Formats: C-alpha cells, structure tokens, sequence
C-alpha cells in the first residue's frame, strides 16, 4: 500500500540534535503503529520508538528513552523524529516504518518500511 | 450401553419405505403422551401406526432404565449450513487504456466489507475481437486478530433486570491479549457505569478463545437506544469499539382498538342540512401507566380508497390485515386486493391521477404473489392449505378464481390454471352436481350441519361455481366440460335451495345463481327475505362470515343491476371495519374490496366527491376543515393527534366516504375477562438441568398451551400468536418433531417477527376439537437471564372470525417475593430513583418538606391509609383511603373516598409498605390517570410518599422526631399556605 | 479427366460463417462457380450467389464463405431436421449435396453467483451471449427462472446488442417459495429449440453452530487393501475453535443412485481436539450379504454418514461424504481419445488417455502396450501419451490391449483394456493409405506444429500424386484450407502448420489426395486426426493484489486491486464467500466448463479416422461429394451415435 520516505539526517556534532522527518506517500490515518527503527553497522535490527495513531501513547526503547522524541501529524501525512542529546553510539541508519498496531517494540508486524537515512554523529577528535 | 445406537441398529430393520414411522417413533415427545394418544394423531399410516407402536414402546420401555447418557437420533440426509455473506462488488467496467504487450490494465481501489470472511473475486472478461475469458478466483482473506461482539436480546420491556453481555474474541495463538473493557453510559438506563465515574475493567483473555464480559442494565424509557462498549487494549495499538441499537418496548401489549366507524354521507343520511357525526373517546381502561397514546383520524374521500392506496405500495399490502399469511389462502394477500385494485383503477380511469409509474409496481407484486403462491401446489395442480396434507378443493378454487382473474394483468400459467379446473371438474364434482371434499375443513362453511348436511354441499358447490364462472373462455380448450359442470351445479343450488337455513348459504348461492341468470321468483323473494333490517345478511355466532355474505350479496344484487337495494348494504359494508381501517380475516377484506369496489361500475347517477368535512377537536385550538375532491391524486386524508378525546365531526356537500377513527395505545397483561368463543389454558414449567440445552442458552423451560373450542362442532381454523418473553426463544427442534413428524399437531411454525414489540411465534393448527383439550408443549430457552419479567401473551383466534378469541398471559412466577440483579451498588439505586422520590439519607427536615410541597406544580397533597394492597407480576396496586386533603387537586375527592395508587412493580421493594399504616403522599396534577375504576393517581419521579406513624408509636424514640414534623407540616400547610 | 469436388461441413450451423471448400483436379483452365443454397424441398433461396474462379493461379482452391439467415422452414417446428440442398455449378457441371442442418445460432452462458441462497436472498445473475467462435454478438434472448415444478416465475426478454454480449440482471426470492433445484432457462428468441440451463438450490436458511469435515484419507478404495477405508472426523466451530464432542459414524453402499446402508458399521468415536479417526475394516465390508465377493463392488460408490453432538450442549450437525470410488485399480486407462479404426501395415498411432479414479488427469504415468511391453512411454500434463504399433498388412480386426506398467506398486493395482478396431476400407483393395501423425505435446499458439504426412501405395499411380489437400476444422467451422506439395520418390512430407490463438480448444486435420485409381475408378483416399490444444482464454486475464502483497486485510481497508485484461473489453466482477463457492458441486463457471460446452457440441463423433473412404470426412464432420460419383452417406442424426 503506502511507501515511506526518509529525510533530514547526515553528519551533526557531538552533542547536537537533529529532527528526521518521514514522509508518506498515501493515508496515514487508520495506521495504528508508525514506528522509526535504526540498524547501526554490526548489530541487529533495533527499536528506536513508535507511536499511536492518534499519540498519547509512546513506545522508547531504553537507550533512548528520554534521549529522543517521535511525534506526527496525520494532516499532513508524516511522522517526525527529534533527536536530542546525541551520543556517538546513535551512528546509524534510521528507517521509517508503517506496522500493524500488534506489538509495535518488536519488528516482526510492520510489513511496509523505508528507505533511510544515515546519522553519523562524531565524537570529538579522535 | 448407549442406547443410540441401539435404535438407529432398531430403525435399519425396517423396509427403505415406510421407514421413517419407527424414527419419530423413537422420538422423545415433549408433549410426554403415551404411545396409543400418540397413534390418535398420525394421518396415513396404516402400516406405520403398528410399527410407530412397536418402536414407541420399545424405546420407551429401554428409558425405564438408566435412571452424560445420549438420547438424540442421528438421522441422514439433511445438508447442514445456509445463509452465506451476501455477495458485494457487482459492476460493469471496462479497460481502455493502452495496452503493453497487447495486456491492458486497470486499477480499482474498492472497500472491504466489515465481514471476517474469505472472499474471493471472481471475473469474467469479454472482448469483441478476442472473445470471452472467465479468470481465476482471487482469494481475500479477510481477518482481525481483535473482534469484539456485543450480545443483546431482541428487545427489552421497561423497567427489567436484563444482563447483556459483551463477548471478546482472541484469535492471536502466541499472545495472551490483557485488555480494557468498558462500558459506556447512556442516561436512558441505568447502567454500572454514571456521569460520575466511568465502567472501565481490566480482564485477560486466554490466547484463541473468547471471554464473556457481562453488563446488567436497567432500561428506563422506551425506544431504541444506544448499547456502546470500548475496548482498549493493554499492550498493542489495537483499538476497538461496538455501538448497537437495544430497542426498548413498552410494558403491556400494543392495541390498535378501532374507536367508531362512520359513513360520511350527506345527501342519503343526515336529512336536513348535512350531516352531524359525534365520535367517542377510547375505552383506556386498561392503558400501562406513562405510556403515550396516539389517535389517527382517517377520512377516505370513497369507500374504497384506502384499501386501493395500501394494496399499491408494495411495503404498505400487509397492513390491510391484522392476521399473519402462512397459508394457501392466506398468502393471496399478494395478488388478490392487488389485483381488484388494479382493475378498478383501470374502470376508473384514475391511474392519470393517482400515477401511472405505479402500475408496474403493483403488477410486480401481483407477480410476487403468485411465485408465493405457486409453493402451495401439489402435482396434478391441486392446491393444499398446507404441504404435506391432502389438496383441498375450496382451496384450489379460489386459486382458480383469482389466477383466472389475473391472466388479465401477469403471465398465468395455463397448465397449473387448467391443471386444477381439471382436478376440480374431473375427480372432486359427482355426477349428483355436489362437489367433494377430503380435506380438513377450512371454512365454517365448509364443514355444515351434521345429520342433514344438505346446506355443506350448498354452500361448497356455489364456492366453485363462482370460481368457474370467470374461468369461462380463460381455459376451456383443455377442459371442455365448462358448460356442463355450470350447467349440473346450477341445477343442485336452484333445486335445494329452499332447503338453506343460514343466512351465508343464502348469500352465497343466490349470487351463483344471479351469475347465471337463474335468480328469480321464488329464488328472488327468499333470497331478498333472508336479509335483517334489508341491509346485511347475517348469522349470529358468526360475525366476519356475515361479512362475506353481505359482501356476495352486494355482488348478487349488482349483478342483476338493481340500484334500490344497494346503498343501505354500501352503509353497512362500510362500517363493519373492526381491526384498523380494514379487516381481521383475509377473505373479508377481500371480499369487501370487490363488492364495495364494483358498486363503482360506471357513474349512473352515482355520487361524486367533494366532500366540506369539519372537525371540532377539543385538544386543538380552531376547526380542522378538510375539503378532498374528485379528480384529485390522493382521494385520502388523515391527521394524528397525541390526546384521546371525543370530538364531533361535521360533513357537508356531495359524496360518500369514510370515517376511520382509531387509537393506538398499550393494555395491561391481565387475563381475557371474558372469552368469547374460545377456553384457553397456558403454563409455563422450568426442564431439569442434566437435560442438555443449548450452549448460549442459560436456561431451559417448558411451555404448555392446551386450548378448546366451545362450538357445537371443530374449529376449522386456529392461530396461536404467542409472544415471547424478553430474552426467550422457542425450541425450532421440537416444533420440527411437531409439525413435520407423522404425528401432526402443528401445520407449520412461522416465528414471523414483524418488529414490534417482542418476537412472536405463530403457530397454525388445522383444528381446534370441542370434545377434549388439543393439548401441545415445546421447549423456550433462555438465552439471557432476565429478572422482574414482564409476562408474555398468547392469543388463539380463529381465523375467519376473529371474535372467538382468548387472550392469555404466562410468567414463571417466582417464590415469594422479586429476586433481581444484585442491588447493592448504585446500580438499583439509579433504578428506584425513577419511581418515587428521593429522600435525603434520613437528613429530613419538616422545612424540607414543605419546600418539596410548595412547588408550583404539586396539585394534591393527601393523608392516605393503606387498605388493601393488591399486587400483580407488572404493577403493584395500593388501594388506599383518604383520611384527609390537605390540599385537593383538580378533581373533586371527598374525605374518605378510596383512591387506588399504582406503582411499578421494580419498585415494590423499594417502598416496602405495610397494610394500615397511615402515610403522607404528595404529587401533580398529572400525576391524575384515566382508568375506570377511576382511581388512577401514578406514584412516580415526582410523588411524595412517606409512612406516617400512629400516635401510639410516636412514643417511641424514633419516631416522635418525625411525629412532630409532620403534624407541624399538617397545620402550616392548612391554616398557612405557600408563599411560593 | 475433370473431377469437381465440393466438401462443406456435414451440419450446417444458423447465423455463423461457413467455409465452403471447392476444387478443380486435373483441369488446367479456370471455370467460374456460382453456390447457391435452397431449402429442401422446394427453389426457395437463402444465400445470394457468392461469386468465386478457380484459376490455376491459386493451385485451384475456391473461397465462398458465408452465412445462412435464420427462417422457419421445412418443419422446424414438428420434429424434422429441415435439410437444404447446397448448389456448386462448375460452368454446366453442377454437383448438390443434402446437408443437415442444425439451429444453433450460437452459445449462451449462465453466471450464478450463488448455489445455495436462503428464502429472501438476491440471486445476482448475468447472462453472456456469443456465438459459435465464442465473440460477443447482439442477439434476442428470453430468460426464464422456474421453481422445481417446471413453472417460469420470472420471465424477461433482452438484447445484448450494444451490451457488448453480457446482459445483467437480479432477482428477490420471496420469503415463501418453492424448494429445490430451481433452474435459469436461457435461450435464443431466433432458436429456441436450443436451451441452456444452470442450476441452483433455495433451500431454507439454517445456521449452524460448528462444521464438521468428514473425508478419508484415502481419496479411493482400493478394494484388495484389507486395511480398510480410514476416514477422518475434522469438527471446528465457525470461528477457529475446536469442538470437543462425539460422533455417531455410519457407512454404506451407494450402488448407481440408490444405497444400502450398513447397521453393522455403526460406530461412536470421541471427537477430542476437533479430530476423529474411524476406520471401516474389510472384514465388515464384505459380510454385506447379496452375493459375496470382492469384485462384484467395483463400480459401486460408498458413502460416510457422521453425526457430531457437542458435548456442552444440544446441538447437532451431521455431513454425508459420498463420490468416493470403489476401484480395482488407482488408475484408469480410456481409448475414447483414441481412433476406433486402423490401417493394415502401416503403423498405427494409439492416444491412450491415462486418469485417475476421480476422473482428474494422471501426470507421469508409464504405460505399454501387451506383447511388446518393452517399450518406455510417461504420460504428459494434459493425460496424453501416445503408444505406436507397427502392425502387419492384414484383414485382421486389430484387438489391442494396453496396460500400465507404472513400478513402486503391486501391479495387481495396474488397470489394463482392451479395445477393438475394425480395418480400413480401400476403393478397389488398392492398398492405398495416408496416415497423418503428430507428436503429442501440451502446445500453445505462437508455436510451429509439424504434422507428419505419410502416403503408402502401390508403385503404379505413385508420380500421379503432387499435392496433399489439407483442411482444418476448428469449432465446427472451417478454418483454413490448403494445398502441400510433394515430389514423387518421397515416403513422409513435413506439413509446417502455424498454430495461432484461433486453434483452441481443439481441431481435427482433414487430409486427402484423390487420383485416377489403378483399378480404373476414382480414387480418394483420406484421413484425418484429432489434435487438442491447451485449453486457456483465446485472450487472457488475471486479478491480482496491489502495491506489495496487502497482507491479511482488515474489514473496511482500501486494497487496491489490480485487473489484467485485454484491451478494449468490458470485465465484470462478483465477490462472494469462499464458503459458497467452494460447495458449489460441479456448477462452477470456469474456462474449462466454456471449453468442455464447445467440445460436446462438436460435430465430428470419431477421432482420427472412418469405416472406409467416405467415413473419414463423415467421422471428421465434412461431407465430402463429386462430380465423379464420390460422396458420404447423409446424416439425419444431430447428435452422435453413442457406443
Ligand atoms: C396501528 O395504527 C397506527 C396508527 O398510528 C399505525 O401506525 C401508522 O401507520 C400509518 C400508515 O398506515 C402512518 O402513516 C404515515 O403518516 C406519516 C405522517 O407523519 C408525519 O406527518 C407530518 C405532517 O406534517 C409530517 O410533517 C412529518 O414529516 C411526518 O410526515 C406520513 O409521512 C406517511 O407516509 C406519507 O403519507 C402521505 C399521505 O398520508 C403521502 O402523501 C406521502 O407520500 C407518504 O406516503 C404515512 O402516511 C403513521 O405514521 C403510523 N404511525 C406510526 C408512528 O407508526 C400502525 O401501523 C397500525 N399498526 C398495525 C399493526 O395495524
Ligand atoms: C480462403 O480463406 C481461408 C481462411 O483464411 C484460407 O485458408 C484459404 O487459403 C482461402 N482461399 C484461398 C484460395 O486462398
């Protein structure tokens, strides 16, 4: 059905921040889960947040559970991610992800996904 | 030893034919009768009985054992489910889009229907160069993994203890689903859940499996309200929510008493001036309190306008008569009025006006109804009442009468109509002329006198004669025998014809005998003479057959075009409408129809309309001044008024019409008070609980119903309207065994839920004997469990004249006292709020009291002394007296004057009263009732009632405190007044 | 010496092009041909003349295509066949021929969307009007709905003219009618002699609580298999969940349509876990007692009664399972696709159809034939495998028998037949044959099929022969018509046909070469073949799902759905439930029902060959006549004779 694209990463400082915005390329209304997973270089495919259709209810994995925020506007079709407080661990490559609305913190029931975009966040010097 | 196989082993020694008579032998009966009354009531078999014997008391003596056990038949043969998701997605569209390697595509984004269901799309392509392709089915597989389903009864009655109950369904196998279930609030019921806080609970549902969450309410006011639950659940993003209508019925049973019928006519009656018609009120003794009533005032600007407009529209044919159709005769409600409209509409020339696009439409139903009627056929093209039962010869020729009446309008089939003239000529006339039948009796008619039985073949032998004489040159070349059989039915009917002692006989076969040309001198006189008052002929005993007659009479006299006899049977005719507007029986309405319709053959100084008909309404304000003219679309006028009032009715100018003044209002469930021509015994009995039930059921019982005629002879004909009770339904097993085995006592079930009020069960019975009790049971399951229950009805009528009738009501009646759903939270609060006031938690003060006193709208406030209480199962009677007004209301009650307060029965309970206890009561002036006995005050929201203790226990502790207060409140409210 | 040869198809269909193939032997020059047809008896004409001349530009084959209007003649309406007379006047010569005649006018297909309705359901019905090559065309047709009396409650009369060929219509059943197979008549306003039927019941509207499956593992019986018939008692209730009960279990016999049920299989197993094995033993299948023995119960059927009673409640439900067979063997050999006669010496190509019990076709399936049963020959995908035979030059009737050789079973479960082909029938005991063999494939149009042209006669008269006269039969009519050439000295001649989407479903090769004859008269020898081609849409459509496999849809989502059809084409669609359609019965409306209806009503009766030399066009649905005194025995038969 819908397809995702991802857009506004790239390289940031240290401890910067930066907002990804996924964009939609049909009706996002009656998707219970939007959820943004990353996939950093050597690990497995992790879980960054979801959020409800309507929010109120927000899904952060540890590692980001105050770190980071995931919003949306269902007006206009897109699902927004601000990263702050950045750590040089988040280097990855961050994925937009339509689901189900069935266990949104694990990534088995989202049969749409994106393309993504690379953060790479450096560290000082080094 | 399980003891089916046993039988089925049993049943599999039998020859292939004439087999199935040890299988319902083998039969546990529910109306539990031995095995030789049970061999009373199997028709054909000779054979059969013996071996219905065998196998009866085989089995039965194999059940004396045995005090888990199985006892059900396994029989074969019988294909299993039906009623499959309607089919969606049928459109025509086409590809005309370039095509890409000679393969045209196209998309369409379509909707998924709200089924969990597997579809799949079939396709069929057609090109003109390429030709046809039929696809591949694409399946859908269309599933939810949440689904939550909301069970609710049929309808609810007012003011009882229903538990619905909200079903969630798991269908995910890894995940044990915890989810929120909550149940919103509708101020309409009470409910557990209230604007002060909601009804939201956490359960678990175990992983493919469902969880029943219950709900108990409390409905307050009638009409369809909204059941809404939501659930949420606890972990995923999965969100769901079902929102039904519970419609809500009111508490006694509907009645459309028709209040007075009156021919409006000037220039025939009225004399001087014009015409003066005074219209009572209704009767209402008997109307549930708080109930709305509505009054519809009809006024047909002809005779036969409302009967024409009705049998046109197609959703408005079946309110032409009060009685269910689920038999031969019955179902011609779908041709017969249809196609006398039809055709008077086509003498008339009125289709211009009335609309020519409707015409169609009414051939259509006539088309219908003919598809309908063709199920009641048997080969050789005889026609039964029911199937399953031996053809009847009234039957078919009345089907011969109307079809050949219909060749005119829809394509008849000439092999089923020459088919039956066939059968009818050939095998049922005898070369004495008289025609034979061997068939159970449908008419009274039919059946006649006993040791002469002359009139029987009469009466019969004119039917058919009627029937043959617009077959005329409609079939002949297949039966060639028309004028013959005219010919030797003639001479039986002119021959004894000096022998009919009934009026109907009379009727009947003077008009056969005016369809020939053979009615005249001797004929003519006794036919004429018969006639009461020279306006009807009738019988007493037999009301709607005087109907008929009067109605065949009106057709002998135009048919030997005399126009001085006519307008007297037109006056009459026109006022003998009992049930609504129309008819109770189908074959008076029909009959009406006709002969009232062709009194308007032609317009030989016959009367045109343009009637000046006022009315003087007391509940509005001016004069209603209808003014319905000749030429006009709609020859019909009515108006509704929502107050029972006896208003005068004033007609002037020139034509004849029709006055149809009738209410609609809700009588209480007491017993028949006097039963006309019927006695009737209803019990109801709860099953054993180790005998199986169905699994949504909770409970299971028995219901008896054993009636008796009290004629001279059998009922012919009789209908058993039982109504269910709130969250019952009927046992379809059992009314299988009784009306499909070979021991009939059913002719067929119907359960034909018309949506009103609770669903009914009609059951037809080909005979209702004199001599004994036609007793039958079947089983009522309970599939919620209702407390306070309102009783269910039971009315037996016979079909043709439905004055022999018994209205009976059953309930279980339970020990002692009202055990509902369990009171203890605000819940029951909420649900006796509503029928008296509220006191502030023993925080009462006379001050208080004479705040609540003083409103505007408190009308009396007396000093009552409980003397008797009669309490019924729907509403509790105080009959209390006055011992003194302490402020008279408007109407006029003397000191000591008995007035009977009734109350709701869920709230008996909740005002715990005591036989001669003095008590204080208060209320409005609406709080006043029409019944007769006129002592009709209604405790409810805004009655004051308190008990007032004696002076000899106000020298107890509690009790002076209020003692004081209220003698205090009794002086400040007769020698102060309110300042307010 | 002139020899003018006129073969036309042996039934003449109404309202459909016929191809009429004339043709000039041994003249050089070039003689115009009027043909004319009349009605017989009678100069009343139908046809106008359709000019043509037969110059030696186009090797002398002629071209009068044409259609026959549809009229009342000739006792079309008390039982006759209303024969006309075909007129070919070659300059003064003129030859006629009584041909059959046969009222078609075309095909008409019923679309049901339902079997199975409930009294107060929709029945949503569409009618499609084509004619004999299956295109859309505007034709008059009445549409009669009759209860199970006989008694059409529901007549109307449409054209589908500007419809493009489907013609769209719906119905109400009432709440009360009849009970049974109610049918849908459906025929032309021009031919109503010609009626098409589909079937449905109305029953009566029941819901159960759960459904029970009851099918034995086995989808035959094997009857020397003393394990007995393992049946399989599957009970879930309609949303997924098992039902915990048990099942009262009965088997019987049904002989033809009637039945003998057993009392002494009555078994009651538990129903634990929604599941349920019950076994039928041997020992007790053979106590039924008529005559008792094994193979009498071949051809008989036997059926399994189950009835499931729940085990918290009163309810239940009970399902039948018949059609299963009671075989001898789990394979079935038929010689009906294979010719019924043969030629003395030369060899003779067999088309032995392999299937199995359940009718469906049998997929790598070694078969030989008794005698020289070291021979290796595997069954294809459309159940085709073909089996020669050099047989010797004899009078002899030539009774074959073929048997299976199919290893990895017992080989008393291998079935054998035996059939019987009578010989040919030469003009003058010339010894002279044409055999016309193909390799059997499952082809599809666009490919190149070589049919090889074999010719063995004497060595007289061999350089009298230049050319194969080749006519193609496709749906009745004729397709093309040709010329092969040959040189003399040649044994087999490669004919390239070009297999087009025209070919499907099926057509008949008619090949013949006629020449003055070594005994003096003339001679024509003939024969034919019978080729099938895949049966699949002469165009092509599929549905399919949308952007990337919309994966369980919820209810109310907004799938979109894709249609692949041809270009220019109306597509009607119809969802229902998967739990209608798949009890359907044999009532389905697919391809192949399209395909089978065109087959059945196909003239030609054998497959490849005839009793003598003018039976090979009778048997291929030709009648072939001359000027020199050569033709067919006239047909007064519309349908086949039937063995
Ligand atoms: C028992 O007896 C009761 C008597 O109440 C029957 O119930 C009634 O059945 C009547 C018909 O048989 C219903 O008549 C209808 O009246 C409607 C009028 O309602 C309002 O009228 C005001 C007037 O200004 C309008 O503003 C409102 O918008 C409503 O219209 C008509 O609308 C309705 O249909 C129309 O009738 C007119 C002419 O009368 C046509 O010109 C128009 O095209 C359309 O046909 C119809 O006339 C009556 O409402 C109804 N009462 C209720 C609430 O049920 C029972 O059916 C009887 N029951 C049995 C079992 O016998
Ligand atoms: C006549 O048309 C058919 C069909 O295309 C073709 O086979 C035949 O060759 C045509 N006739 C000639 C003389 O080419």
């Amino acid at each position: 059905q819908v397809q995702l694209v991802e857009t506004g990463g790239g390289l940031v400082q240290a401890g910067g921040s930066l907002r990804l915005s996924c964009a939609a390329s049909g009706s996002i209304f009656s998707l219970n889960a939007m959820g943004w997973f990353r996939q950093a270089p050597g690990k497995e495919r992790e879980f960054v947040a979801t959020i409800n259709r309507s929010g109120g209810r927000t899904y952060y994995a540890d590692s980001v559970k105050g770190r980071f925020t995931i919003s949306r506007d269902n007006g206009k079709n897109m699902v927004y991610l601000q990263m702050h407080s950045l750590k040089p661990e988040d280097t990855a490559i961050y994925y937009c992800a339509a689901g189900t609305g069935w266990s949104p913190q694990t990534d088995n029931e989202y049969n749409y996904w994106g393309q993504g975009t690379q953060v790479t966040v450096s560290s000082h010097h080094h | 030893v399980q003891l089916t196989e046993k039988r089925m082993d049993k049943v599999g020694k039998y020859p292939k034919e004439l087999r199935k008579c040890c299988e319902d032998g083998m039969r546990e009966n529910p109306m539990r009768f031995s095995c030789q009354r049970r061999t009373r009531f199997i028709s054909l078999g000779e054979a059969c009985k013996k071996v219905f014997l065998d196998c009866c008391n085989y089995i039965t003596e194999l059940r004396r054992q045995h005090a888990l056990d199985e006892d059900i038949i396994a029989e074969e043969n019988i294909v299993s489910r039906s009623e499959f998701p309607e089919s969606w997605l049928w459109n025509v569209e086409d590809l005309k889009e370039p095509p890409k390697n000679g393969i045209s595509t196209k998309l369409m984004n379509i909707f998924l229907k709200d089924s969990i269901t597997t579809w799949e799309i079939l396709a069929v392509s057609m090109s003109d160069k390429k030709g046809i392709c039929v696809a591949d089915p694409f399946e859908v597989t269309v599933m939810q993994d949440f689904f939550i389903d909301l069970r609710l009864p049929y309808s609810v009655v007012r003011n009882e203890q229903v538990e619905i109950r909200a079903v969630l369904y798991n269908y995910r196998q890894n995940q044990e689903l915890k989810v929120r279930v909550e149940l919103l609030h509708n101020p309409a019921f009470c409910s557990l859940a209230t604007t002060k806080r909601r009804h939201q609970q956490t359960v678990t549902i175990p992983p493919k499996s469902s969880l029943s969450v219950p709900y108990v309410i409390v409905p307050l006011k009638t009409g369809l309200q909204e059941v809404e639950v939501k659930a949420a659940v606890y972990h995923h993003f999965i969100s769901d929510g079902v929102r039904k209508s519970l419609k809500v019925v009111p508490e006694g049973i509907r009645m459309n008493k028709t209040v007075a019928v009156r021919t409006l006519d000037p220039e025939r009656l009225g004399r001087e001036g014009v015409q003066k018609e005074d219209i009572p009120p209704a009767d209402l003794s008997d109307q549930v309190p708080d109930t709305e009533s509505e009054t519809r005032i009809l006024l047909q600007g002809t005779p036969v306008a409302q009967m024409t407009e009705d049998a046109v529209d197609a959703e408005r044919l079946k309110h032409l008569i009060v009685t269910p159709s689920g038999c031969g005769e019955q179902n011609m409600i779908g041709m017969t009025p249809t196609v006398i409209a039809v055709h008077y509409l086509d003498e008339t020339e009125q289709w211009e006006k009335f609309g020519l696009e409707k015409r169609q439409g009414a051939l259509e139903l006539i088309k219908k109804g003919y598809t309908q009627q063709l199920a009641f056929r048997q080969p050789s093209s005889a026609f039964a009442a029911f199937v399953k039962r031996a053809p009847s010869t009234w039957l078919t020729a009345y089907v011969v009468k109307v079809f050949s009446l219909a060749v005119n309008l829809i394509a008849i089939d000439s092999q089923v109509l020459c088919g039956a003239v066939k059968w009818l000529i050939l095998e049922k006339q005898k070369p004495d002329g008289v025609f034979q039948e061997d068939a159970p009796v449908i008419h009274q008619e039919m059946i006649g006198g006993l040791r002469n039985n002359n009139e029987k073949d009469m009466a019969l032998t004119a039917f058919v004669l009627i029937s043959l004489q617009e077959a005329k040159d409609i079939c002949e070349e297949q039966v060639n025998s028309l004028p013959g059989s005219i010919t030797k039915a003639g001479d039986f009917l002119e021959a004894n014809y000096m022998n009919l002692q009934r009026s109907y006989t009379v009727a009947i076969a003077g008009y056969a005998l005016a369809q020939m040309g053979r009615l005249k001198g001797p004929l003519l006189n006794k036919f004429l003479t018969t006639a009461k008052d020279k306006n009807r002929w009738e019988d007493p005993g037999k009301q709607l057959y005087n109907v008929e007659a009067t109605s065949y009479a009106l057709l002998a006299l135009l048919q030997l075009k005399d126009f001085d006899f006519v307008p007297p049977v037109v006056r009459w005719l026109n006022e003998q409408r009992y049930y609504g507007g129309g008819y109770g029986s189908t074959q008076a309405t029909f009959m009406v129809f006709q002969a009232l319709a062709q009194y308007q053959k032609d317009a030989p100084d016959h009367q045109e309309l343009n009637l000046d008909v006022s009315l003087q309404l007391p509940s509005r304000s001016s004069k209603i001044t209808h003014r319905i003219h000749w030429e006009s679309a709609s020859l019909l006028r009515s108006e509704e008024t929502k107050e029972n009032e006896g208003f005068t009715v004033t007609a002037e100018g020139k034509g004849q019409g029709t006055l149809s003044v009738v209410t609609m209002y809700h009588a209480k469930a007491k017993d028949q008070l006097t039963c006309n021509k019927f006695d009737l015994k209803v019990t109801i009995k709860p099953a054993p609980e180790t005998e199986k039930r169905p699994q949504d059921a909770k409970n299971t019982m028995i219901l008896e119903i054993c009636t008796r005629y009290r004629g001279d002879q059998d009922a012919t004909m009789s209908i058993l309207d039982i109504s269910m009770m709130t969250g019952f339904a009927p046992d379809t097993d059992d009314l299988k065994q009784l009306a499909n085995g070979v021991d009939r006592y059913i002719s067929k079930y119907e359960l034909d839920k018309a949506f009103s009020d609770r669903n009914t069960l009609i059951i037809y019975l080909d005979k209702v004997s004199h001599s004994e009790d036609d007793c039958l049971a079947f089983k009522v399951h309970q599939y919620f469990n209702v407390e306070l229950i309102q009783p269910g009805a039971v009315k037996v009528y016979a079909y043709y004249n439905l004055e022999e009738s018994c209205t009976r009501f059953y309930h279980p009646e339970k020990e002692d006292g009202k055990l509902n759903k369990l009171c203890r939270d605000e819940l029951c609060r909420c649900a006796e709020e509503n029928c008296f006031i509220q006191k502030s938690d023993d925080k009462v003060t006379l001050e208080e009291r004479l705040d609540k006193a003083c409103e505007p709208g408190v009308d009396y406030v007396y000093k009552t002394r409980l003397v008797k209480v009669q309490l019924s199962n729907d509403f509790d009677e105080y009959i209390m007296a006055i011992e003194q007004t302490i402020k008279s209301g408007s109407d006029e009650v003397q000191v000591g004057q008995q007035r009977t307060f009734i109350s709701p029965i869920k709230c008996r309970e909740a005002l715990k009263l005591e036989e001669k206890k003095h008590y204080l009561m208060w209320g409005l002036s609406s709080d006043f009732w029409g019944e007769k006995p006129n002592l009709s005050y209604i405790i409810g929201k805004d009655t004051w009632v308190e008990h007032w203790p004696e002076e000899d226990e106000c020298q107890d502790e509690e009790n002076q405190k209020q003692c004081q207060d209220l003698g205090a409140f009794t002086e400040s409210m007769v020698v102060f007044g309110c300042p307010n | 010496s002139p020899m003018y040869s006129i073969i036309t198809p042996n039934i003449l269909r109404l309202e459909s092009e016929e191809t009429m193939v004339l043709e000039a032997h041994d003249a050089q020059g070039d003689v115009p041909v009027t043909v004319t047809v009349h009605d017989f008896p009678g100069k009343k004409l139908v046809l106008s003349s359709e000019k043509t001349v037969l110059t030696p530009a186009t090797n002398h084959m002629g071209n009068v295509t044409f259609t026959i209007p549809a009229n009342r003649e000739f006792k079309s309406e008390k039982g006759r066949n209303k024969f006309v007379t075909v007129q070919a006047t070659f300059g003064t010569q003129v030859v006629e021929k009584v041909v059959l005649v046969s009222l078609q006018s075309g095909y008409l297909f019923i679309q049901t969307d339902k079997t199975i309705y409930t009294p107060g359901s929709t029945v949503l019905y569409r009618i499609f009007t084509v004619n004999h090559k299956l295109l859309p065309v505007g034709r008059t047709v009445m549409v009669n709905i009759e209860n199970p009396e006989g008694i059409p409650v529901k007549q109307d009369s449409l054209s589908s003219q500007n419809q493009l060929g489907v013609l769209p219509l719906s119905w109400d059943i009432p709440e009360l009618v009849n009970m049974g197979q109610w049918k849908i008549r459906a025929y032309y306003e021009n031919s109503p002699q010609q009626v098409f039927s589909t079937e449905f019941e109305v029953k009566e509207y029941v819901l159960p609580s759960f459904e029970v499956i009851v099918e034995p593992t086995e989808k035959f019986y094997y009857i020397y298999n003393e394990k007995g018939l393992e049946v399989t008692i599957t009970a879930r209730f309609l949303y997924g969940k098992k039902v915990e009960g048990t099942a009262f279990v009965i088997f019987g016999i049904q002989d033809g349509e009637q039945r003998i049920s057993l009392p002494e299989s009555l078994k009651r197993i538990p129903i634990e876990d929604g599941s349920g094995e019950v076994v039928l033993s041997r020992k007790v299948l053979l106590d039924g007692v008529q005559n008792p023995r094994a193979e009498d119960l071949v051809g008989k059927s036997l059926y399994v009664s189950a009835t499931v009673i729940l085990h918290s409640g009163s309810d239940m439900v009970q399902a039948e399972r018949s059609g299963i067979p009671i075989v001898t063997s789990p394979y079935q050999i038929h010689f009906t696709k294979t010719p019924k006669y043969f030629k003395p010496g030369m060899p003779f190509d067999l088309m032995v159809f392999v299937t199995n019990p359940d009718g469906s076709p049998a997929y790598r399936v070694p078969v030989a034939v008794q005698g020289e049963d070291t021979v290796q020959s595997l069954t294809q995908g459309d159940g085709v495998a073909k089996l020669s035979i050099n047989t010797h030059p004899s009078q002899k009737p030539l009774s074959i028998t073929v048997r299976t050789k199919k290893q990895e079973l017992s080989e008393a479960q291998q079935a054998t037949r035996t059939m019987q082909a009578l010989p040919y029938s030469t003009v003058g005991n010339s010894n002279n044959y044409l055999h016309l063999s193909v390799l059997r494939t499952e082809l599809r149009p666009g490919e190149t099929l070589n049919v090889n042209f074999l010719l063995r006669m004497d060595r007289a008269h061999e350089a009298k022969i230049r050319y194969y006269t080749y006519l193609i039969m496709n749906k009745g009519r004729l397709l093309k018509a040709g010329r092969q050439v040959r040189e003399p000295g040649q044994d087999l001649v490669v004919l390239p046909l070009s297999i087009t989407t025209d070919f499907i479903p099926s057509f008949r090769l008619v090949a013949y070469y006629t020449l003055i004859g070594a005994s003096g008269q003339r001679e024509v020898v003939a024969d034919s073949v019978w080729v099938d081609v895949k049966d699949s849409c002469v165009g092509s459509l599929v549905v399919k799902s949308g952007q990337s496999e919309d994966r369980q849809p919820v209810p109310g989502q907004q799938m979109t759905l894709k249609i692949e059809g041809d270009h220019g084409a109306r597509v009607v669609l119809v969802a229902v439930d998967k739990g209608v359609f798949v009890l359907n019965k044999k009532n389905k409306l697919t391809q192949s029902k399209i395909w089978d209806v065109v087959e059945k009503a196909d003239i030609g009766c054998t497959p490849g060959s005839g009793k003598d030399y003018a039976g090979v066009f009778s048997d291929a649905g030709l009648t072939f006549t001359s000027s020199s005194g050569q033709q067919t025995a006239q047909r007064a038969e519309l349908q086949c004779p039937q063995p």
